[PDB]
């Protein structure tokens, strides 16, 4: 079974001792019902849509990497509503494992 | 085009001529008439009355109404 | 399980090892198209579904079902009179099937059906043996259990000898009550 | 190993230049092999033939230059050049000198991040490490905790379900009094009705 | 505060009854005659002519997009050169707030933590283990009782007399033997 | 790749009715400017030219000799995109398993447009968990919230087009000097007289050059009946 | 377009619509059951009208099945979510999905026509001969329905395993449940047909099959070989929403995937097994009638591991995160509702049990409970889980706790009143019955009116 990632002492010592663990908000914000404008038209109310989807959000750690939307299926991940040709581009399952071969090295 | 991204695009973007609401439910109603309709008509065919009185085929008092 | 393809799998030899499931899972697999990427597809399943410790629960249920479903079918051709597979005694009238009727006779007499019978006083509570006298003899004399069946029958004794009531709920009191009175004969 | 044997694709030759396999209707000719073997030698004697590549003489000056430039392709072009090369070492030659692509990671553009933030990446992985040290703790924690509270169910479903095992109980030893002693049962009480 | 007062403006009550007005006052079923709008009616839906009448996949307007050197335009990305490296600067949607409306202040907070997940794999087969097996026992307990009833059901009896029962519609016919 | 299908006959050669007619200026076209069949009979023509003249071949240099056959010379910027092109084929219809990825050696995500649908599960063993779908945009370092991988999007774009097999060559390939017609005609003769015809594809070529029908036999090669 | 369209989304809502739409009739045909049963003597049906009653249950029952229920679970979500939970873009068979919902449609007309124009009788949704082969033709209309509905189904079938060929993510628990109610209806349906045959012989081509020296039982056989896997074909989707809600909306992974997996492959082998019990009081034979009761108590073992598997993936859930959402609340209430369904099937899997509560009004609340709340609910619920996604607005639905409980409270007054009467005893399919039955029936009809009007609420 699944009890999260293995961990060694020497990977908790901190290098300052000032460090505790960061408070970074992961609540996105507030939402409600997409509000569109009366004055956009069909084209414009669609990329108002795109620009609103939870999905595309993420939070910034101090390091500068982000922590995206995640999901357990792949349902989560379309536009909302779905549109109608969804994944143009196959989505990729990242596999892990410890097999490596010279040629990607280089000494 | 923009337009065509989403599917039912006029609806999902709250633009969609009502009448296509009001022909779904219309036709909703017009399934639920298929179980009432026949019934008043079976009902008047084989006892001349659209419905029946409650407990009609059963003894009444004489101050029954 | 391993996790580095170097070190192989053991296998066992015959019709249901690893080496048989290997050689038959890729059989219709697009994805497993050179032999790095096969090994490492095949590992991925066999530790998900093999590996797993309540999966084996299940097999031995499937396993159980069958069995059960194989000798019942099985059962009914080979003993139940009334299943007729030749036709000998079906170009013939029904008194003129004797060796049919050889098979009736021991299929009504059942292992189990004697074990059990006894232990209608479990759950029956006037006259529980009011069946169980047949002169007839086509099956033998029933004799009320002593004890109550097992598991969840708290509702009575566990022993009907510890219960002040049931010798006079026994068919045998309540017929010599009525005899009394001449209401009948049972 | 693949098809039976039969390439998908395969060269045919004619020996009359204005044959048409389509149009003409005719019972004579006899196609050819890429090799230019007819077709009615069986493949099983055709293949055992050694068939190897003549050049014209006047390519063999170049090919002794192939050779010199590449050590390693020496051998393949000296069978070419005494005509012991045969399709097989055509193949075996090609695909030895075949490389792979590389990519080059120095070459990709990376997403944005300030200096500041690049030297926080010790901070984040330690973090990172106490969230699953937290959590991996924790599932041990909420196991213990939740299963044993099951046990509060089982006792609670016990209790409750042994409530009916006495209202059976005290039905059974009703049952048992009802025709012995109860008044309600009674005897030479209900007369046949008659057909109305 | 109330979050609803913050984009009041934004929100004009509207005039017609969904939206349109009778189509006698302007007629929104015909196609608009603004140049770059010939796909779209009057009030912005899509003509019937584009959509239907004269629909690209069924071989009206024929334009393929790919140009001859298998192209098609790409937007890219937004480039960076500093530090001695090319950077790609990641686009950021806008303020939750432009498109939901609520000002995006006072949010709860909402700490990072890992999966929840049951731990002590010793501890979680057992359970596992219980919840096939409980099951089972329930069953076998059963199991027992089912036998003899049916037994019971079955049981030849010394019968004395005999009814025959017959079902039509709509009555019940009784034969008996009548005594001698 | 697996998930392509069986070759055509036009994936070893295209038939010389496909040639286009007019030769002189074919030979005479940029390479940016030369189309799938354009440049296809550019390089056949002129490659077996300078194949079909043997005492010319040794003292041609390697990149002369390349140029000629329509060969790219292969350099850290052409081999890069060529390589993430073939991963990106490779990927379509095959699974994607590679070493866990960090901040030193993200895990490349490659695309064409901005963004892609990626998910993590984790490491090796008992470092595997569920899947966790997300969105992987450009200009982003990506983390898992889990195993805390590191993702990164590599997109294939370059001038407001995405990488191709042409769009490599067109960018790094470099026109030589100009073909010369005499070539043509000169290994023309070399290999085709007194009827035999050894070298066809320059037999048309030279017909196309002197117009149309004009060397022995080639207006009733030219003459169909539908 | 909107006739011509091969999107597998657009599919997938105009099975939800159709399924609605459908939905009004059979809500119709039960409104019209309970107002009857109000009480002793005619209500709204004339006493001389009484074969327009038994069509109503006929039709009742036949609509709500296939035409409403199996669209919505199997037609309407997976056609929708399938590809998407696969890494593949669209359907593999995109034209037979098209004919597929339109097929639905047709014999939906066909069924409705047949009541306006043909005499109304009724012989149960399950057509047991002779009483079916006596009939007038509104009989043959209804069996020119379920046949063409047949090949909606088997097609739709061959649609959803031909997925396994093309996907390239990994196969989730509902994606296996979507499977197997394929393979049950690919080894089930042709069953089905044959008898079907059958049974148009017999009406139209003068076939003795169900005559004197023709067993009539031999239709009970094949039907319910048919009939029970269909009842699993029903609740197997159900049971796949119910793993992602859960798992979804507390952020949990789904614990024991292998064993919820296999569980619902056994559940489908032992379905396709325990079709006997349905015959019970028929007079099989003593070791008959022991296996099919032996292995119908079976089936609970699977069907409890999921139930336990469910339950840990809400405990020990993140106290700050909202619960009351609609999609929640429905796939919580799923479980308290399918144990008590389950669990009475399980009485009257005993069949001494269940001489005394076969053909009664206890039989109905059991399958009730599963489907006309359970089934019905994890519907809700999917949907409501994908309003996002699909969506669809002009309701209030997704955040109302009056819904819910309304809801909830006034199904249970409709049913578990019907379990009591079980024991009294009353039988189904009936019109009329004794005056001293009339107080329960009273009060399930009030559950009736009242959940009716609950519904109005959501728009
Ligand atoms: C179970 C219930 C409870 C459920 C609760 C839970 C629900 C949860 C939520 C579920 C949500 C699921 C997902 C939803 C996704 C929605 C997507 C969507 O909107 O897609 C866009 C889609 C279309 O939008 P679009 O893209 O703009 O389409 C443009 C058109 O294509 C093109 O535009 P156009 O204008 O050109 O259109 C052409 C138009 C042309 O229009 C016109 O010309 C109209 C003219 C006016 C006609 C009006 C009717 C007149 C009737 C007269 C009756 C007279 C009776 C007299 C009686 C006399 C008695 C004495 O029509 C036609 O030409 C053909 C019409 C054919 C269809 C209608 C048939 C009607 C019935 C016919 C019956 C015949 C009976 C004969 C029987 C005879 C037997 C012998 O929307 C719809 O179609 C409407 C959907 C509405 C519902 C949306 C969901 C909301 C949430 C649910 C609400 C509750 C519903 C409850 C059920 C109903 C109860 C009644
Ligand atoms: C004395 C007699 C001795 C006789 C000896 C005979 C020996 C025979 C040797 C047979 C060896 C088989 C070798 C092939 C293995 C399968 C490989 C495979 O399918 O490759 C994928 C292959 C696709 O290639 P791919 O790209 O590699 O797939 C990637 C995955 O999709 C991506 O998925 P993923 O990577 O996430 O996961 C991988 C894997 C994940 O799944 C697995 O790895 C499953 C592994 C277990 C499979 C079962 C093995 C047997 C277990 C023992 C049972 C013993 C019973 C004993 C009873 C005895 C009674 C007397 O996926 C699959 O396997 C997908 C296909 C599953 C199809 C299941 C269909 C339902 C069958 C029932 C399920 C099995 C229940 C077993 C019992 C359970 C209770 C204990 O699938 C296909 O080509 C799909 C074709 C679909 C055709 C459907 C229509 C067929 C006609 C239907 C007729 C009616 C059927 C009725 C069935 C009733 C069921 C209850
Ligand atoms: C060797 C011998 C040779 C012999 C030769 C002899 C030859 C004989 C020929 C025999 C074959 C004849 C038929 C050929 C068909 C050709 C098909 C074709 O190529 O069409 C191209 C053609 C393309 O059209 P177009 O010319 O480009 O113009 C289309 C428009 O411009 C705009 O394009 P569009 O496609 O968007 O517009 C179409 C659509 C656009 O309009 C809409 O969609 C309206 C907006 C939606 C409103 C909400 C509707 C409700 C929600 C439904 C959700 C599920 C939808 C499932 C998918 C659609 C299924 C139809 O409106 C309609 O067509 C009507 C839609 C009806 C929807 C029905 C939904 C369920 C209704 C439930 C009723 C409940 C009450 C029960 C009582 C009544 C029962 C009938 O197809 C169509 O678009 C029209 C199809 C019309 C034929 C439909 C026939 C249906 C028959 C039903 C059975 C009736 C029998 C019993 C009667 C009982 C009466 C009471
Ligand atoms: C979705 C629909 C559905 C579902 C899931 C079921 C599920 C079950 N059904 Fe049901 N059934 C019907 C629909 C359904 N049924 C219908 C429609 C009829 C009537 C048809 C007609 O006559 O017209 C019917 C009729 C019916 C009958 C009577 C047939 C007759 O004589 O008329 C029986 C008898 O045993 C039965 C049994 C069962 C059992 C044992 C299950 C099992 O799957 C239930 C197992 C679940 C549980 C037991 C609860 C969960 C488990 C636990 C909480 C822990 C373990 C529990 C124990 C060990 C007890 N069903
Ligand atoms: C899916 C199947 C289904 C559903 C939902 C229902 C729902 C209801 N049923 Fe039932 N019923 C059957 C299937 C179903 N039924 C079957 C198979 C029989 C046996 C037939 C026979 O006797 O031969 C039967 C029999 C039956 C009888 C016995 C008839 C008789 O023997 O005389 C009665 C009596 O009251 C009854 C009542 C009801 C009531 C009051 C409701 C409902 O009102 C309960 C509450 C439900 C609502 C208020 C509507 C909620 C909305 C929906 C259900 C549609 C949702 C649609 C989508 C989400 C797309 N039903
Ligand atoms: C002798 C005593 C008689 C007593 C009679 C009492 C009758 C009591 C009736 C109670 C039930 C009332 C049900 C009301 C249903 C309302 C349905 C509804 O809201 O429909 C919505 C739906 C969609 O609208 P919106 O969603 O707002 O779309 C715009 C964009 N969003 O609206 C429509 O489609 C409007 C039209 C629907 C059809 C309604 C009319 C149908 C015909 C009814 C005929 C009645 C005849 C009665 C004869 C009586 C003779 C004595
Ligand atoms: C259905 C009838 C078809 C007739 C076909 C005629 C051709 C015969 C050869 C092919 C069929 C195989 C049967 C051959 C039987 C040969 C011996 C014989 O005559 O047996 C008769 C005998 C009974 O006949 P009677 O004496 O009249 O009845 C006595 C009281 N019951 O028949 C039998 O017992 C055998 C019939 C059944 C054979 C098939 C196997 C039975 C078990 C099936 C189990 C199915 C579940 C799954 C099994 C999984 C196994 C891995
Ligand atoms: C006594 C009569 C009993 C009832 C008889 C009813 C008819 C027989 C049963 C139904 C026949 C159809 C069965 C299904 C066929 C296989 C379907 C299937 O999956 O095939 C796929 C393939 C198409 O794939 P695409 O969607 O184009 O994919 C494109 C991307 N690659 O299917 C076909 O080609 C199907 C072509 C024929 C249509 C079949 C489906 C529609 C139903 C036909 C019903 C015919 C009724 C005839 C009744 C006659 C009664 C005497
Ligand atoms: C090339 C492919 C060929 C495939 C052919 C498949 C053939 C089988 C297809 C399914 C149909 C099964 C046959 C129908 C069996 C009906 C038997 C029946 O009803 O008999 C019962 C008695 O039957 C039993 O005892 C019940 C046994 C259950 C039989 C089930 C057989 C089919 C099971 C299919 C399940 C799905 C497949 C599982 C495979 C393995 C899973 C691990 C009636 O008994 P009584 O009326 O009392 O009469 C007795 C004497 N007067
Ligand atoms: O059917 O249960
Ligand atoms: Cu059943
Ligand atoms: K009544
Ligand atoms: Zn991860």
């Amino acid at each position: 079974i699944y009890e999260g990632q293995t961990v060694q002492e020497s990977e908790l010592i901190p290098q300052e001792d000032d460090w505790v663990i960061e408070e970074t908000n992961f609540c996105l914000g507030r939402n409600c019902y997409v509000r569109f404008r009366e004055e956009d038209d069909l084209a414009r109310r669609a990329l108002h849509q795109m620009d609103s989807q939870l999905n595309k959000m993420h939070t910034r750690l101090r390091d500068g990497t982000v922590i995206p939307y995640m999901s357990f299926h792949p349902d989560e991940m379309v536009d909302r509503p779905a549109p109608i040709h969804t994944f143009s581009e196959k989505p990729l399952l990242k596999w892990t494992w410890d097999e490596t071969y010279e040629e990607a090295y280089d000494d | 085009n923009l337009e065509d991204h989403f599917d039912l695009a006029e609806y999902m973007m709250k633009m969609h001529n009502p009448m296509s609401e009001y022909l779904y439910w219309i036709a909703g109603f017009v399934s639920g008439l298929h179980g009432i309709l026949p019934l008043l008509h079976s009902n008047y065919y084989f006892s001349g009355m659209f419905l029946p009185r409650d407990n009609d085929n059963t003894q009444l008092c004489d101050d029954s109404w | 399980p391993p996790t580095r393809l170097s070190t192989p799998l053991y296998s066992e030899g015959g019709a249901f090892t690893v080496n048989w499931w290997r050689n038959r899972y890729g059989l219709y697999s697009r994805r497993q198209t050179d032999p790095m990427l096969a090994e490492f597809l095949f590992r991925q399943q066999v530790k998900e579904w093999f590996y797993d410790v309540p999966s084996y629960n299940y097999a031995a249920l499937v396993g159980l079902a069958l069995g059960i479903l194989v000798a019942v079918i099985w059962r009914h051709f080979l003993f139940n009179p009334d299943v007729y597979v030749r036709r000998q005694e079906l170009r013939k009238m029904w008194p003129d099937r004797h060796r049919q009727f050889a098979y009736a006779v021991p299929y009504l007499n059942p292992q189990l059906k004697n074990l059990l019978l006894p232990y209608k006083n479990s759950f029956i509570d006037n006259e529980p043996d009011y069946a169980d006298y047949n002169p007839v003899g086509l099956r033998p004399q029933r004799v009320m259990a002593i004890r109550r069946i097992p598991g969840f029958f708290w509702a009575i004794p566990q022993y009907f000898f510890e219960d002040p009531l049931y010798t006079s709920c026994s068919t045998k009191n309540m017929q010599t009550i009525y005899k009394k009175l001449g209401y009948s004969e049972l | 190993a693949y098809n039976g044997g039969y390439p998908f694709h395969y060269v045919v030759q004619y020996d009359d230049p204005n044959y048409d396999c389509e149009a003409d209707f005719e019972f004579e000719e006899i196609p050819r092999d890429e090799f230019g073997v007819p077709a009615h030698i069986p493949p099983e004697l055709s293949t055992q033939i050694r068939h190897t590549y003549y050049v014209p003489p006047q390519y063999y000056p170049f090919l002794k230059k192939l050779g010199e430039d590449t050590p390693e392709l020496k051998p393949y072009t000296d069978k070419l050049i005494m005509g012991d090369m045969t399709y097989d070492d055509y193949e075996e030659m090609f695909y030895k000198f075949a490389k792979p692509l590389k990519i080059y990671r120095s070459r990709l553009p990376l997403p944005y991040r300030t200096d500041e933030e690049i030297s926080q990446e010790k901070y984040v992985n330690w973090c990172g490490r106490w969230y699953s040290y937290r959590q991996r703790l924790q599932g041990d924690y909420y196991s213990r905790h939740y299963f044993r509270d099951w046990l509060i169910g089982v006792m609670l479903g016990m209790y409750l379900g042994n409530l009916c095992v006495q209202q059976h109980r005290q039905y059974r030893v009703d049952m048992k009094l009802f025709y012995l002693e109860a008044p309600e049962h009674k005897i030479n009480w209900v007369k046949p009705r008659g057909d109305l | 505060k109330s979050y609803y007062d913050d984009f009041k403006d934004r929100l004009k009550p509207g005039k017609y009854t969904q939206g349109r007005c009778p189509q006698s006052e302007g007629d929104y079923r015909q196609e608009s005659k603004t140049i770059g709008r010939e796909h779209l009616n009057d009030d912005g839906t899509r003509s019937k002519r584009y959509t239907v009448k004269e629909a690209d996949a069924l071989g009206y307007h024929y334009h393929p997009p790919i140009d001859k050197k298998g192209q098609v335009y790409v937007k890219g990305p937004n480039t960076v050169i500093e530090r001695g490296q090319t950077w790609i600067k990641g686009y950021e949607l806008p303020s939750m707030e432009y498109t939901y409306g609520p000002k995006q202040e006072d949010i709860p907070f909402y700490p990072r933590v890992k999966l929840n997940v049951w731990g002590n794999y010793n501890l979680v087969m057992k359970v596992e283990f219980l919840f096939f097996y409980l099951p089972t026992i329930i069953v076998f307990g059963i199991c027992i009782p089912v036998y003899t009833i049916n037994f019971a059901q079955e049981e030849v009896i010394y019968t004395t007399m005999t009814v025959k029962v017959t079902g039509r519609q709509w009555y019940w016919v009784y034969e008996v033997e009548s005594p001698t | 790749y697996r998930h392509w299908h069986r070759m055509s006959e036009d994936d070893w050669a295209l038939p010389l009715d496909s040639m286009p007619e007019d030769v002189k200026t074919l030979m005479a076209t940029p390479q940016t400017e030369r189309g799938f069949v354009e440049d296809y009979w550019y390089n056949r023509i002129r490659g077996e030219a300078t194949l079909l003249d043997p005492e010319a071949l040794p003292s041609k240099s390697y990149i002369a000799l390349a140029r000629d056959m329509g060969l790219q010379i292969v350099d850290e910027p052409s081999s890069h995109m060529m390589g993430l092109i073939e991963l990106y084929e490779y990927l379509r219809g095959a699974s994607f398993v590679g070493p866990f990825g960090t901040i030193e050696n993200p895990v490349l995500v490659p695309a064409v447009g901005q963004e892609r649908v990626v998910a993590c599960t984790g490491g090796v063993g008992d470092e595997e968990h569920f899947t966790l779908w997300f969105r992987c945009r450009e200009g982003f370092m990506y983390r898992c919230g889990e195993c805390d991988q590191i993702f990164m999007l590599v997109r294939l774009y370059y001038e407001d087009r995405y990488w191709t097999q042409t769009l490599v060559r067109d960018t790094f390939m470099s026109d030589g000097d100009m073909f010369d017609l005499k070539t043509l005609e000169r290994v023309h003769k070399m290999w085709n007289k007194d009827e035999m015809v050894r070298w066809e594809v320059g037999y048309w070529a030279q017909d196309y050059v002197l117009g149309k029908g004009v060397l022995p036999g080639m207006v009733e090669e030219h003459t169909r009946v539908n | 377009f909107y006739i011509l369209v091969n999107n597998n989304k657009r599919i997938g809502i105009y099975y939800i619509k159709l399924s609605i739409i459908i939905g009004i009739l059979g809500i119709v045909l039960s409104y019209i059951i309970r107002v009857e049963l109000y009480n002793s003597g005619n209500r709204i049906i004339k006493y001389d009208n009484v074969n327009y009653y038994n069509m109503v249950i006929t039709l009742h029952g036949l609509l709500m099945i296939f035409y409403i229920i199996m669209p919505g679970l199997y037609g309407g979500i997976p056609l929708y979510i399938l590809p998407i939970l696969s890494v593949i873009t669209d359907i593999v068979l995109p034209r037979i999905n098209n004919i597929s919902i339109i097929i639905v449609l047709i014999s939906y007309i066909v069924v409705i026509n047949s009541i306006v124009i043909e005499y109304n009788i009724g012989t149960g949704w399950t057509l047991y001969p002779p009483l079916s082969i006596i009939g007038t033709v509104i009989v043959n209309m209804i069996l020119y329905g379920l046949i063409i509905i047949g090949i909606s189904s088997i097609i739709s079938a061959i649609n959803f395993m031909n997925i396994l060929i093309v996907i390239d993510g990994i196969i989730y628990v509902y994606i296996w449940s979507i499977i197997i109610t394929s393979v049950l209806l690919i080894i089930s349906l042709p069953i089905l047909n044959g008898i079907l045959l059958m049974i148009l012989s017999d009406i139209y081509f003068n076939s003795i099959y169900f005559i004197l020296n023709g067993d009539v039982v031999l239709y009970q056989h094949l039907f319910w070989y048919f009939g029970h896997p269909e009842v699993y074909i029903l609740i197997l989707p159900a049971f796949g929403i119910i793993s992602i809600i859960l798992s979804v909306l507390n952020n949990k992974i789904i614990f024991g995937m292998k064993s919820m997996i296999l569980a619902i492959i056994m559940i489908s082998i032992l379905g396709s097994i325990v079709w006997a019990h349905h015959i019970y009081t028929v007079g099989l034979e003593l070791d008959t009638k022991i296996y099919f009761n032996n292995l119908t108590l079976i089936i609970s073992i699977p069907t409890g591991n999921k139930i336990y598997n469910w339950i840990i993936l809400y405990i020990g859930s993140y106290n700050i995160l909202y619960n009351g959402y609609q999609s929640l609340i429905f796939s919580i209430m799923f479980i308290i509702i399918f144990i008590i369904g389950g669990i009475t099937g399980i009485i009257i899997s005993i069949d001494i049990i269940d001489i005394g509560l076969h053909d009664t009004y206890y039989i109905v609340s059991h399958f009730h409970y599963i489907l006309s709340i359970g089934a019905v609910i994890s519907l809700l619920a999917g949907i409501l889980l994908l309003k996002d996604i699909i969506g669809y607005y002009n309701v209030i639905i997704k955040i109302n706790k009056y819904f819910g409980l309304l809801l909830f409270i006034n199904i249970n007054i409709i049913f578990t009143p019907q379990f009591i009467i079980g024991f009294n005893v009353m039988p189904r399919r009936i019109l009329e019955y004794s005056d001293n039955i009339i107080v329960w029936n009273l009060i399930s009809s009030i559950g009736s009116i009242s959940t009716i009007l609950i519904l109005l609420s959501i728009f």
